[PDB]
């Protein structure tokens, strides 16, 4: 409130009540965090407060994700694109540990969006989510089932290839470096790896020949190849 | 005429615009039951006034002219560097509603003259070679004018029922997500100008001249002469101008398919829908654009399998119509079918609602357009695999493999 | 041996009375959670069901009831206005119920004080079907044993009359057509109607019969399934009168007939009830076999869930829900 609305009417008065008592949570959502539409304050007292409600959940990581690409609309593109991360970065490490209060799907599937909508870097949210600590393993099923759900949403883009360019990035990712999967679960992640990547090279040969649609299946060929050399 | 037709009489013509019953055959009963309802000799008047008139197929076909809005389609496309200070012309709600209201009561008035001169059209041909200098000239000029009073009847009819049909209130989010999936058609490079739906109840005609035919003011005042931005402001050429062009724009057998196209992008499907089964039987201009539209209203109503039926007539029309032919223009690859590019945009529409049965079935129809094309065959066969796999039909999936001309694939 | 593995079904939810019928609202009401209604021996119950499949802040199923209407007699079909609204900042609820003193019900509420019903007479015989108009919500179409299809506004006004050639035994407006309805007859004979002109404009023949109910494919207008005999029958306007597929349904004859809302090549079928259990099966086009084959007490009703590819039937004093995959 001092940070965001120094310059309202209402926040030295609603500061100075802040400082006279400790307060419920149920006060601190309806008396100040709703009407300052404050929705990381929010998503922290629905966790404190052990209250699951996956919408709610959702609609608070948007407005979180919409309020820091409003507030950086002054910046480059690159300063966007680090501002964001940072922001999703810091609340991803508090809440990756309890699914509830983080929606991976959601949180991808928006994120990926806005990737395409601001012409970013398709490795941004592959990422961004293993700085998180988000396991390669859970990033790939996320990935696998938003491809495989055939959303209407990416071919209206123009961008039917995207989530098999962040696959693609992600694998690659893994081939340098396997260190990032455990030791113990690694021999099966690659062989779930070779069976989606000829998932994918079966559904990319059903689609219009472009150079684009040819550049992607050669790079998971070359990728088949290194993961062969993994397994 | 007018002052003799009841209230019954009135409201069985407007029942059977509305129930696509054939506007001539009503007249013609109407006219039975005038005549019949003479009691002051009014047929005999309008005979007598009738023998003043020198010419009177020019004089319907004078008035059937000035009450026709069909445009030769030369609508040049803008110039970009005078739109900066013209685009807030009538931008106002209150200049939207007027422009409205004018074309409500002008195509309620013409409706009335429409209905009126199709009696005396049939009152005409019931009098015969009795009574006007022309026997052979009258019989065959008048089958030409009668089907085009009419049509104009339907016209001003539809305006009319569009200038009084309200708009659907539809929230943000499913207006922004039914943008999302029509920009993966490409059917809009309209950025959203963050458009404050001001709550109003607004007609469908309404909508349309806030959201399309305003932006295309600013070039109808500079086409016309007033290349001096010194003229004055006049109200009278203005509103009527506005309103001639937004009549040319709501004009039924319009190619530029705008007014559909408006309520589409705006979540309207209900009226869509009703203003496609009013146009359907007599309009054959826009037919295969009407069912594509009609197709993606049963989408969004869940009904996958009218959509289908209707995504497969419309592709009989796709190299006739500019609408269709806007969707095929973007793909720059080697000599596909117009028929099987329409056919690929559908299924990538199927595939985004997730109706696998349907996308099997399509692309089971467009194997047959694509004969020459191999590539394209395998492509659409790996498609129907994917589709069969995954629901589980092994059998047909094994079946599919079979078909695959390419090994790789394959 | 191959033991039937009777899936149990995914969600059961305890009733206070008795299940007949069963339906869940087609429309839109708002709300987050889908409304359902259930009629008993004496009593409509509407609830609300929201499912952890449409919302990850439940566990399983949430059901509460929302209102339960004194009726008097059996309920034997529900049907839901397309009027019917929660959200609204005055909510409408509106339903027709059939019932077996062959009258149908209208009720309308505010949920709060504002509870009216109409009685409707007319019919002769049993109502065995009932729907509203979607797309107006105005009109009431209904058939029965007494041969007839009769269409009403909610005044209780007869609008318009069918005379059938056996008991009608279902019936279903275009999902984008006003006037234009679907009756479904004891004999075999599908017909369609308009109801501008009253004219029949077309037919289908069953290979079996009785046919017992038949449902109008929402998400393919050009699609009608039914179940005559032992069989479900599924037919693809205008291509042919001839059936597209006719397989085996159940054993003990078919009952029951409908088509997903989300999928349309998914629909489930009922078998008729038996002493101690109704057999349901989910059925997909592109399968030779159920993909699910679920078992009920007494099976009552058939209703899809409007988004998720989730159906209910009721049984006993419990309603049981079973999630297919898509």
């Amino acid at each position: 409130l001092t940070r965001q609305y120094s310059h309202h009417s209402t926040v030295g008065d609603a500061v100075s009540q802040l400082d006279s008592q400790l307060m419920d949570i149920t006060k601190m959502f309806g008396q100040y965090a709703d009407p300052f539409r404050l929705s990381e304050c929010k998503l922290a007292i629905i966790h404190c407060a052990g209250h699951s409600d996956p919408i709610l959940v959702q609609t608070l990581w948007q407005d979180i994700i919409d309020k820091e690409l409003s507030d950086s609309m002054g910046n480059s593109s690159v300063d966007r694109m680090q501002s964001l991360h940072l922001k999703i970065t810091s609340l991803g490490k508090i809440y990756a540990s309890t699914p509830r209060y983080f929606p991976l799907e959601f949180l991808v599937k928006y994120l990926e969006q806005q990737v395409c909508n601001f012409s970013w870097d398709a490795g941004f949210v592959t990422y961004t989510m293993q700085e998180i600590n988000v396991p390669v393993p859970k990033l790939l099923e996320v990935y696998d089932h938003l491809f495989k759900a055939r959303d209407p949403w990416w071919s209206r883009m123009k961008k039917p290839l995207h989530l098999l360019e962040s696959i693609y990035i992600l694998l690659s990712g893994y081939v340098q470096e396997p260190s990032k999967v455990p030791s113990y679960e690694r021999r099966r992640f690659t062989t779930l790896c070779l069976d989606a990547i000829s998932c994918y090279l079966v559904e990319l040969q059903s689609m219009d020949p472009a150079p684009a649609l040819l550049n992607t299946v050669s790079n998971f060929k070359s990728l088949q190849a290194k993961l062969e050399r993994l397994s | 005429i007018a002052d003799y037709i009841s209230e019954d009489m009135a409201y069985l013509m407007e029942s059977a615009c509305c129930h696509l019953q054939s506007p001539e055959r009503v007249a013609e009963q109407i006219l039975e039951d005038l005549i019949a309802n003479d009691i002051d000799n009014i047929m005999e008047n309008i005979q007598n006034k009738l023998q003043d008139t020198r010419n009177p197929i020019r004089a319907i076909g004078f008035l059937l002219q000035n009450m026709d809005y069909e445009t030769n389609a030369d609508m040049e496309q803008p110039q970009p560097n005078t739109r900066l200070n013209l685009s807030t012309l009538y931008g106002s709600i209150t200049a939207s509603s007027v422009v409205c209201q004018a074309i409500c009561k002008i195509s309620a008035t013409r409706f009335l003259i429409c209905r009126d001169l199709l009696i005396l059209q049939h009152l005409l041909l019931r009098l015969g070679d009795m009574a006007l200098i022309g026997a052979g000239q009258l019989l065959h000029s008048q089958q030409e004018l009668i089907p085009r009073a009419a049509q104009l009847l339907l016209s001003y009819y539809m305006i009319r029922w569009g200038s009084q049909c309200l708009a659907c209130a539809v929230p943000v989010d499913i207006l922004e997500s039914n943008l999302q999936h029509l920009s993966v058609l490409e059917l809009s490079d309209s950025q959203v100008e963050k458009r404050r739906y001001t709550s109003g109840i607004q007609t469908i005609v309404e909508l349309f001249f806030e959201d399309v035919a305003r932006k295309h003011f600013p070039h109808v005042f500079i086409q016309s002469g007033a290349s001096q931005l010194q003229e004055p402001l006049n109200w009278s050429d203005l509103i009527k101008r506005i309103t001639n062009y937004l009549l040319q724009l709501l004009w039924p057998s319009n190619p530029n398919f705008q007014f559909a196209e408006c309520l589409m992008r705006n979540c309207q499907y209900t009226q869509l829908q009703e203003y496609v089964r009013l146009l359907l039987p007599w309009c054959q201009v826009n037919v295969g654009s009407c069912h594509f539209m009609l197709a993606q209203c049963y989408l969004v109503a869940g009904e996958g399998h009218k959509a289908l039926d209707c995504f497969s007539q419309a592709a009989s029309e796709v190299e006739r119509e500019d609408f269709l032919e806007k969707l095929i223009r973007v793909e720059e690859g080697e000599s596909v079918s117009p028929r099987l590019q329409y056919y690929n945009r559908v299924l990538r529409l199927l595939e985004d609602v997730g109706l696998p049965e349907l996308v099997i079935q399509l692309a089971t129809i467009a194997i047959g357009e694509a004969s020459d094309d191999w590539r394209s065959q395998a492509a659409l066969r790996t498609r129907i695999f994917k589709h069969h796999l995954d629901m589980g039909h092994n059998n047909q999936a094994y079946d599919a493999l079979t078909q695959i001309p390419d090994p790789s694939r394959q | 041996m191959k033991q039937d593995s009777a899936s149990n079904a995914t969600y059961t939810v305890d009733c206070e009375d008795y299940v007949h019928v069963v339906e869940f609202n087609p429309f839109d009401s708002g709300e987050a959670g889908s409304l359902l209604a259930y009629g008993g021996i004496s009593y409509v119950v509407i609830a609300s069901c929201r499912f952890q499949e449409e919302d990850s802040t439940v566990e399983g199923i949430e059901f509460k009831t929302l209102k339960t209407f004194h009726h008097g007699e059996r309920v034997v079909a529900i049907a839901w206005s397309p009027e019917t609204r929660c959200d609204a900042l005055l909510p409408l609820l509106r339903f027709a119920t059939a019932a077996g003193d062959k009258k149908i019900r209208i009720f309308t509420s505010d949920f709060q004080d504002k509870n009216e019903y109409k009685v409707i007479e007319g019919h002769s015989g049993y109502i065995n079907d009932l729907v509203f108009c979607s797309p107006e919500g105005t009109d009431i179409a209904s058939v029965g044993d007494d041969h007839t299809c009769r269409i009403w506004d909610l005044d209780g006004k007869q609008i318009a009359m069918f005379i059938l050639r056996s008991p009608g035994m279902s019936v279903a407006w275009h999902p984008e057509g006003a006037f234009k309805l679907m009756v479904a007859e004891k004999t075999g004979t599908i017909r369609f109607y308009d109801l501008t002109t009253h004219q029949a404009i077309l037919s289908l023949e069953s290979v079996q019969v009785p046919l017992m109910s038949a449902d109008w494919c929402v998400r393919n207008t050009l699609r009608i399934g039914a179940v005559a005999g032992n069989d479900w029958i599924i037919w693809e306007m205008p291509r042919s009168s001839y059936p597209q597929d006719n397989k085996p349904a159940h054993a003990d004859r078919a009952r029951m007939f409908r088509w997903s809302k989300c999928n349309e090549n998914v629909f489930a079928t009922t078998g008729y009830p038996g002493k101690m259990k109704s057999q349901i099966a989910i059925h997909h086009l592109a399968h030779p076999q159920p993909i699910l084959i679920g078992t009920a007490p007494v099976g009552s009703g058939l209703s899809w869930h409007r988004r998720l590819p989730l159906c209910v039937v009721g049984g006993y004093r419990k309603l049981f829900f079973w999630l297919t995959e898509m």
